[PDB]
């Protein structure tokens, strides 16, 4: 089965090693994407924040 | 601990201030920390002759003076003679000589005793100077080499009008054996309170932080910081006013009244010239002329910039609402 040779590659050491690594620093992920959600909730102000700076080299 | 307060070129706003002293209060001051308060011109009894007295037994020694308030510019004019401030048959500038010179300890309350203050701004009719300072030049009156009997230059409570807490704060370490805390800057004044910047707990930093400017006086003040449009000298300007509230209440920062940098020896910053009142001077009408003191104008922009564009939303809104 496909799903098998995943589980089977979970097995292999470094595969293991590398996915153990990625797990230690997931929350630095969790951060970086909980960060791109605020980012992305937050764009129309961001974007509000350019025009009002492009509305003063405007004027 | 004697003290002697006198006013030259004073408006008695330093007094005044002083007189909304609470922790301790004035009477409290003057009673029950020990401090001989042997005559002021708006609270000693003494008039005439019997006051008169008392100030020439000060300056010649015949009865101990252990503080020395000048508050008010040693007035000069006309022509050195100092006769622009006759005091008890004397120019007043005499009596500070006698009594700066007789005084464990002087200090000069405001920034008119200071500095010179408002009376030195130009034209300086009365020759107005601070006792060592004339605006940010040390030396005014009693020269850059002048120390009291303890040792200390001229202790400068600046401010226009200074802060009660500052000159009672002092006057009460000086009454408490803490005279040694004392520690003074380059400007003599009392570090515990000109370390920090008027900036320094005012309630608009937020909106300094993200660039956010109050654009006008009255409701306006509800929002923003008042550096970018109302010449706020608070990131420029050494003093505890919004960490040590005035009268308990305020500052005139967190009131909506961009700080005039009282406290520093230039002021009236730039002499009150036309488009300098509640007004920040700009460089191509985008870059202030002055940044907040130990920035420079090409990482305070940049960093301005940044603020800009990652400024949250409540930055951008009245904060201080009804
Ligand atoms: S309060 Fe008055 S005494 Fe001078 S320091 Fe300001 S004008
Ligand atoms: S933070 Fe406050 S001290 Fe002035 S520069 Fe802004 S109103
Ligand atoms: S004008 Fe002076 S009283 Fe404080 S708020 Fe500024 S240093």
């Amino acid at each position: 089965s496909p799903v098998d040779g995943i589980r089977r590659r979970l097995d292999d050491p470094q595969v293991a090693e590398a996915l153990n690594s990625l797990l230690d620093h997931a929350d630095l992920l969790a951060v970086l994407v909980k960060g791109l959600d605020g980012f992305v909730r937050r764009g129309d102000d961001i974007a509000n924040n350019l025009t009002s700076a492009i509305g003063e080299l405007k004027a | 601990a004697s003290v002697l307060w006198f006013q030259g070129g004073a408006c008695s706003g330093n007094t005044m201030s002083f007189l909304n002293a609470d922790e301790p209060n004035v009477v409290d001051l003057i009673v029950d920390f020990g401090l001989d308060l042997l005559w002021h011109p708006s609270l000693g009894l003494e008039l005439g002759n019997n006051a008169q007295k008392v100030f020439w037994d000060c300056a010649k020694g015949e009865r101990p003076l252990d503080i020395f308030v000048f508050e008010g510019t040693v007035i000069e004019a006309p022509n050195g003679t100092g006769q622009m401030d006759m005091f008890a048959g004397r120019p007043m500038k005499d009596w500070v000589t006698d009594l700066a010179g007789a005084a464990q300890i002087v200090v000069a309350i405001g920034d008119c005793a200071c500095f010179g203050g408002i009376p030195a701004m130009e034209p300086n009719p009365s020759g107005s100077t601070g006792l060592q300072f004339h605006k940010r030049e040390k030396g005014g009156f009693l020269g850059p080499d002048f120390r009291s009997k303890m040792g200390l230059p001229v202790i400068n409570v600046p401010g226009c009008p200074a802060h009660p807490d500052w000159i009672t704060q002092i006057l009460v370490a000086l009454a408490t054996g803490r005279a040694g805390d004392i520690t003074l800057d380059d400007l003599h004044r009392p570090e515990t309170f000109f370390k920090t910047f008027t900036q320094t707990g005012c309630t608009r930093v937020q909106f300094f932080e993200y660039k956010q400017s109050t654009l006008s006086f009255g409701e306006g003040t509800r929002t923003g910081c008042l550096f970018y449009e109302f010449g706020c000298r608070g990131p420029m300007t050494h003093s505890p006013c919004n960490r040590i509230l005035w009268n308990r209440q305020s500052s005139k920062t967190r009131a909506g009244m961009p700080c005039l940098g009282c406290t520093e020896p230039e002021f009236p910053h730039f002499d009150l010239a036309p488009g300098t009142v509640f007004k920040t001077q700009k460089v191509s009408g985008m870059i202030p002329k002055e940044v907040p003191e130990g920035t420079d104008h090409l990482t305070y922009m940049g960093l301005a910039a940044a603020a800009r564009i990652a400024a949250p939303q409540w930055s951008k809104e009245d904060m201080f609402v009804v």
